[PDB]
RNA sequence: AAACUUUCAACAACGGAUCUCUUGGUUCUCGCAUCGAUGAAGAACGCAGCGAAAUGCGAUACGUAAUAUGAAUUGCAGAUAUUCGUGAAUCAUCGAAUCUUUGAACGCACAUUGCGCCCUCUGGUAUUCCGGAGGGCAUGCCUGUUUGAGCGUCGUUU
RNA sequence: UAACGAGAUUCCCACUGUCCCUAUCUACUAUCUAGCGAAACCACAGCCAAGGGAACGGGCUUGGCAGAAUCAGCGGGGAAAG
RNA sequence: UGCUGUAAAGCUGGGUCGAACGGCCUCUAGUGCAGAUCUUGGUGGUAGUAGCAAAUAUUCAAAUGAGAACUUUGAAGACUGAAGUGGGGAAAGGUUCCAUGUCAACAGCAGUUGGACAUGGGUUAGUCGAUCCUAAGAGAUGGGGAAGCUCCGUUUCAACGUGCUUGAUUUUUCAGGCCAACCAUCGAAAGGGAAUCCGGUUAAAAUUCCGGAACUUGGAUAUGGAUUCUUCACGGCAACGUAACUGAAUGUGGAGACGUCGGCGUGAGCCCUGGGAGGAGUUAUCUUUUCUUCUUAACAGCUUAUCACCCUGGAAUUGGUUUAUCCGGAGAUGGGGUCUUAUGGCUGGAAGAGCGCGGUAAUUUUGCCGCGUCCGGUGCGCUUACGACGGUCCUUGAAAAUCCACAGGAAGGAAUAGUUUUCAUGCCAAGUCGUACUCAUAACCGCAGCAGGUCUCCAAGGUUAACAGCCUCUAGUUGAUAGAAUAAUGUAGAUAAGGGAAGUCGGCAAAAUAGAUCCGUAACUUCGGGAUAAGGAUUGGCUCUAAGGAUCGGAACGAUCAACUUAGAACUGGUACGGACAAGGGGAAUCUGACUGUCUAAUUAAAACAUAGCAUUG
RNA sequence: AAUAGGGUGAAGCCAGAGGAAACUCUGGUGGAGGCUCGUAGCGGUUCUGACGUGCAAAUCGAUCGUCGAAUUUGGGUAUAGG
RNA sequence: GCGAGAGACCGAUAGCGAACAAGUACAGUGAUGGAAAGAUGAAAAGAACUUUGAAAAGAGAGUGAAAAAGUACGUGAAAUUG
């Protein structure tokens, strides 16, 4: 809801920041098996149980 | 017609949440949160409202003149003026038995 | 009506994030945690459940303090600095 | 089976009593030194309905004999009794309806109410309306008085025991039907969860000792001795007779 | 007779068996004895020139100091970075530090980033109000210090 | 036992496709196309009659027969499925 | 490709492939699969099959694009129809919001579109909430149990103040004066509670930003006024008035602070309507016409009221008086006043704003100019607030923080000067966290973009008793795979000659009745009912008639103004007319439970449970 | 916190008519009730309708019960597996 | 727990649940429950360039010992399929 506690807020920020795509530069480093983020999340598919 | 919303977060039509509807200077009818309303002081005795007295909620008598909260007598703004009348008359009625009294024991304590 | 029309009755979270474990199982108005058992001094844990403290046990955060103590130990616990060799 | 509704009751759970809308214990004032050598005079202030009481309450209020301050009281009214009377209680208080007065002090025949079984307890005894007990003797010997309750019972009380002179008010109650179902449940809506009742017989065997049967019925005598334990007191307990009263008893 | 159906072979699919590996597991043996109120284990939230995770760390934040070593780091970039040297990189080593919000968790409280009080300094015409910085205020128990209470009680004076 | 009853029952009036005894009409399906596209189920499979047989066969024995590939329906059988 | 062995199997030719592997003598075992409704993974037939059919509905053109049933724009046709498919919120979600790009997957067709994907941007508060209070309740302490995890208890068998208030002292020491019933703490974004409004502004934020105009609390503090030589003000018979106009400990009160229903009254907003000043539409004909703008916030001052109260006076020939019958020698009617300011009026705020027009500037950030924005009326209207009343209960309808007044009389006070921030004005400050968006036939929960579920506010015109149904205005949608046909069997819906329950376990299903006015209404009865019993008549349109009121004027009369109700008549028509919508079938009996009420969520709603009443027991 | 619009018409009250009295009759007014028709709401009777590999692990449609109180409901709170 | 050495042990459906960003993803109100998932090549040398196509891609070409190794990566069985 709008009305929410600074705790759940910054859950939510920090929830927000883990939901971005690999940085491209990183699948060019040497010994690199990580090809994509494994750990997406969509608000309407997987919730945040907060 | 134009029709309205609440201007804060509360959707209920609780004791605090009460609206007016009001016609703006933009030539919108728009909602007006209303306090709710304030009640009378009462007289201490008899419980009936004094007069003279402003209505106002309670924090609202800090912040307005002596004039407003009280009533030039005895017990101005607390009691009422017949309640303050049969105060004062029924003191003096008592207290003159008392003397009535004392004087009549005095005068059995020297003839029985 | 016991199914689907009675789980659209569900917006009132009977836990809420716990301050000790961080697990939302912090029982809202029994004020206790199912997981950890905060406010209680002591951590909840039980032998019936040796999986429950695999998942919650010394090695699974930080250390970071007994990392260290290994470490320390096998100098003998030193004090002071260590000297410039000529 | 299961436990029964006569067990759930301690518990005190769903069965405490509904007390937000209560006006207080209704209490005779603390015995002390006026009280016990001369009298002390009170004004009735208010005399108002108390949720789940019959009788009407009266508010009294009294000075503080050793600091500067109002006491008020919450006696049960007797009947009578009205908005400014003074009401006068101690051992030298005169035998006027409402006031307070040593069981002692009052001749036989007297009608008080709100009684004390012991001498300081504020009232234990004839509180409810249309109520009282009688004064039926005295014992200025060994400091006892006979008095009989509202049950019909005789009781010996200390003669220093206090009594308000009169009957409690409201009396008469019982007069009339509650021809409804919805006035039985605001009846106890402020008193307790006890209303309404299922009856035992009506259950399953796990519910209750008359539960079951392909018919409805008890099955053993409903009789049950004193010496019974929880589970088991359901029906007439230690009953000495059953049936209809017939003749004097 | 085609088509179609069925069988087989070749090639192509589907799928991921088989073979061969292996910084993992499992089991046995040997040696050692080291958590925490000097704040642990755990939790939350942050921190990189360009990072989501894992790993590391704590506003000194993929780390500071020190010792050792001795030219890297590297996916790209870049020194007010470095090379016969107080000198690149390094959880190599590690003895000095930093260590947010918490947590036995300690001013009170906590579904709140809620509310105090004390000391010093400082800003606002301020012992009192408002702001800021730093340092403090939990409980049980032990030894001691000081201040006390009780006709519990000893001595003395009317 | 007045009143009340989505309670059980009988009769009467009204009413009518419940019926005699069926017919016609509308929309949406089904149908055909483009796109999309499951599941139940599956020993192997799938024409009958008699016989014998675990005493009611798709298969066995003896007969009748028997010609590609199929579409819409259907509910006799698969002692159909669950 | 073959060979060997009865066999389990061994060997070999060719192809593929890329790093290890075998024979023999022995050792050892987690050592051989067709099954276990075996386990895990994978794959078929079914099968291009079932299906993608609720919620009225789409169409033409242009643009964009490789590509358009589905995107955008325009034109049209529709719907939701104010108890909305409109405009907000609480719970819950958490970036879904906005812009740009974008189509691999997802949106059970498509896709140039999207709540998808990618990159950025975005949430501004002293006044709105939280924060504080206490509610049901939760729960430390002192204690007491318990082997103990811990249990009880909430002021309890407790030596329970990190007390306050002053005069200070500068001696950074003090002097005291009062109190310590109760009082840890937590517990409401719907209870209680200090204080903000209007106009404008964004792609997306606004009671938060900008402009203007206020307010509260805390602090500081001077000037003016007020007051004092009768020290702590005057006036009024009084109700009481005012710009102010000492007041400690302690005490007493008030506000906070309170159910529900009924009619009445007043206001506000909305609805309706006349004139005038503008704009748009219709115009074969008619229409001085149809639609639309004409607005005014918080805050400040003055004024404004039912009720209540005061003074006068002394009442039967009883009077006053409400829709509702209550009041008066405990002082009515009459006459004169006082008060609360709920609510309205005037003015300031404020026309400078906003709105409606006309004329111009320009790639143009953004405008500039002129005119107008005025005066009324109406009501059993609707909604809502308030008021004075009345009814109701074996039901009487929170608490606390907090604020004020009063009683009391401590202390301190003037004359060459004294006091006070409850009068006016002036100075300073107001921290922390939330704030985007959805709130649902796609942002929540039901595995999902699910016909289910999920609390609440605002509410136009016509018809009507009606917030029902039906049509429409503002606003919003036009979403749900589509095209072509129109067999059977369906599903939803209609109609049917004559008969009229013969059907069937059973009138199941359907039909029939239905609004309003008037007439008429049985048995039985607990006298309340039964009852809309049963059973009849009428109903449109048009043209009239009559009755029913208000305010003024000194009158059984004139003037002006005004609402829809009721009744009667004539005429009229394919005898129609509650013309759609909406809308009881009825009666005679038996069994059973008295009644209203309740339960087997998801096969049983009943005669079962409950119930009032009665009785018994402790 | 929520609950259109009607019907019926209890006490109390006003007036008239009759009566010697004890008292009776009539017309209004008034607005009672776990009253009644009927929306929202709450429920869930019947079709033993649809659907029954559903829109749905209980829904959809019509029909129906009730609809001012023993009413409906949000949030807070309490009761926990013999 | 810390540090070591081993084995007639298992060899990615085995061995710990976990050889991998594994007590992870994810589920559940909660206590708890809890996976799947290793392998191009010696070296990315990870296919410049031309051409058809809106694009994805295809066809030439190129690298490589091999593309019968193209990240949908060693070998590449069977079911099933052209
Ligand atoms: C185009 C819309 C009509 C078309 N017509 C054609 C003629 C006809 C004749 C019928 O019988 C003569 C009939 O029987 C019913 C139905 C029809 C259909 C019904 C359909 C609407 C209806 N579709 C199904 C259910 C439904 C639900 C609603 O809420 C709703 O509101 C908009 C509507 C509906
Ligand atoms: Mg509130
Ligand atoms: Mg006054
Ligand atoms: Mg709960
Ligand atoms: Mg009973
Ligand atoms: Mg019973
Ligand atoms: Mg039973
Ligand atoms: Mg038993
Ligand atoms: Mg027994
Ligand atoms: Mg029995
Ligand atoms: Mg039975
Ligand atoms: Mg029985
Ligand atoms: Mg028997
Ligand atoms: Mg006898
Ligand atoms: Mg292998
Ligand atoms: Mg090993
Ligand atoms: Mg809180
Ligand atoms: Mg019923
Ligand atoms: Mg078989
Ligand atoms: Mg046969
Ligand atoms: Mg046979
Ligand atoms: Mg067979
Ligand atoms: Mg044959
Ligand atoms: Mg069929
Ligand atoms: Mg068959
Ligand atoms: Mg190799
Ligand atoms: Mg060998
Ligand atoms: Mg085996
Ligand atoms: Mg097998
Ligand atoms: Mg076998
Ligand atoms: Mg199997
Ligand atoms: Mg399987
Ligand atoms: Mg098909
Ligand atoms: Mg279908
Ligand atoms: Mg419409
Ligand atoms: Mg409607
Ligand atoms: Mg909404
Ligand atoms: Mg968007
Ligand atoms: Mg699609
Ligand atoms: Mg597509
Ligand atoms: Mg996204
Ligand atoms: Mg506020
Ligand atoms: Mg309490
Ligand atoms: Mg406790
Ligand atoms: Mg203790
Ligand atoms: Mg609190
Ligand atoms: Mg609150
Ligand atoms: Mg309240
Ligand atoms: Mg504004
Ligand atoms: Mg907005
Ligand atoms: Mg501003
Ligand atoms: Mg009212
Ligand atoms: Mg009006
Ligand atoms: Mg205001
Ligand atoms: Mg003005
Ligand atoms: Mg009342
Ligand atoms: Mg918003
Ligand atoms: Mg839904
Ligand atoms: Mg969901
Ligand atoms: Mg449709
Ligand atoms: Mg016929
Ligand atoms: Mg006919
Ligand atoms: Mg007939
Ligand atoms: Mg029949
Ligand atoms: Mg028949
Ligand atoms: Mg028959
Ligand atoms: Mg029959
Ligand atoms: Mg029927
Ligand atoms: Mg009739
Ligand atoms: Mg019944
Ligand atoms: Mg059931
Ligand atoms: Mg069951
Ligand atoms: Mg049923
Ligand atoms: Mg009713
Ligand atoms: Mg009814
Ligand atoms: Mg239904
Ligand atoms: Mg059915
Ligand atoms: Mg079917
Ligand atoms: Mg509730
Ligand atoms: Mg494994
Ligand atoms: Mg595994
Ligand atoms: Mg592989
Ligand atoms: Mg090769
Ligand atoms: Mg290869
Ligand atoms: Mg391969
Ligand atoms: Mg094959
Ligand atoms: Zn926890």
């Amino acid at each position: 809801p709008s009305q929410k506690s600074f705790r759940t807020k910054q859950k939510l920020a920090k929830a927000q920041k883990q939901n971005r795509p690999l940085p491209q530069w990183i699948r060019l480093r040497t010994d690199n098996k990580i090809r994509y983020n494994a750990k997406r999340r969509h608000w309407r598919r997987t919730k945040l149980g907060i | 017609a134009q029709r309205v919303t609440y201007r804060r977060r509360n959707p209920y039509n609780t004791r605090s949440n009460k609206i007016k509807v009001v016609k703006t200077p933009g030539g919108k009818l728009v909602a007006q949160h209303v306090k709710k309303a304030a009640s009378r002081v009462k007289c201490g005795d008899c419980g009936s409202a004094l007069a003279g007295i402003s209505t106002l909620r309670p924090r609202q008598y800090a912040q307005v003149s002596k004039t407003h909260k009280t009533v030039q007598r005895a017990y101005g703004g607390s009691r009422c003026a017949n309640c303050v009348k049969e105060r004062i008359v029924r003191a003096f009625l008592i207290e003159e038995q008392k003397i009535v009294k004392r004087v009549l024991k005095e005068q059995q304590d020297k003839e029985k | 009506g016991k199914g689907t029309p009675s789980l659209g009755k569900r917006h009132n979270k009977s836990h809420t994030l716990c301050n000790r474990c961080g697990r939302r199982s912090f029982h809202v108005q029994k004020k206790t945690c199912s997981s950890c058992g905060y406010p209680a001094a002591k951590m909840r844990s039980h032998n019936w459940a040796l999986k429950a403290k695999r998942r919650r046990t010394t090695g699974t955060g930080r250390m970071a303090y007994l990392k260290h103590v290994t470490r320390r130990f096998k100098n003998g616990f030193q004090t002071g600095v260590a000297k410039a060799q000529t | 089976g299961r436990v029964i509704r006569n067990q759930r009751k301690g518990a005190g759970s769903i069965f405490t009593s509904h007390t937000r809308l209560r006006k207080g214990a209704a209490k005779l004032r603390t015995l002390d030194y006026a009280e016990r050598h001369g009298y002390i005079r009170g004004v009735v202030k208010q005399i108002i309905h108390d949720p789940g009481r019959g009788a009407p309450l009266a508010k009294v209020a009294f000075r503080d004999p050793y600091k500067y301050k109002l006491r008020e009281e919450t006696f049960i009214a007797n009947e009578g009794v009205y908005t400014g009377q003074f009401i006068y209680a101690g051992k030298k208080a005169s035998l006027n309806v409402g006031n307070i007065l040593p069981l002692g002090a009052c001749p036989e025949g007297t009608i008080v109410s709100n009684v004390e079984e012991k001498v300081g307890d504020r009232g234990a005894l004839g509180r409810t309306s249309g109520n009282y007990v009688i004064i039926i003797g005295h014992n200025p010997d060994e400091n006892k008085t006979r008095v009989k309750l509202p049950s019909g019972a005789k009781k010996i009380i200390s003669s220093d025991a206090r009594g308000v002179i009169g009957v409690v008010a409201g009396g008469g109650r019982i007069d009339k039907p509650l021809l409804k179902a919805g006035r039985a449940f605001h009846k106890y809506k402020v008193k307790r969860n006890s209303w309404p009742k299922t009856r035992g017989v009506a259950m399953n065997p796990v519910d209750h000792p008359h539960g079951g049967g392909n018919h409805q019925h008890i099955g053993k005598a409903s009789t049950i001795s004193r010496g019974a334990v929880s589970g088991q007191k359901a029906g007439l307990i230690a009953a000495r007779r059953t049936g209809l009263l017939r003749g004097t008893q």
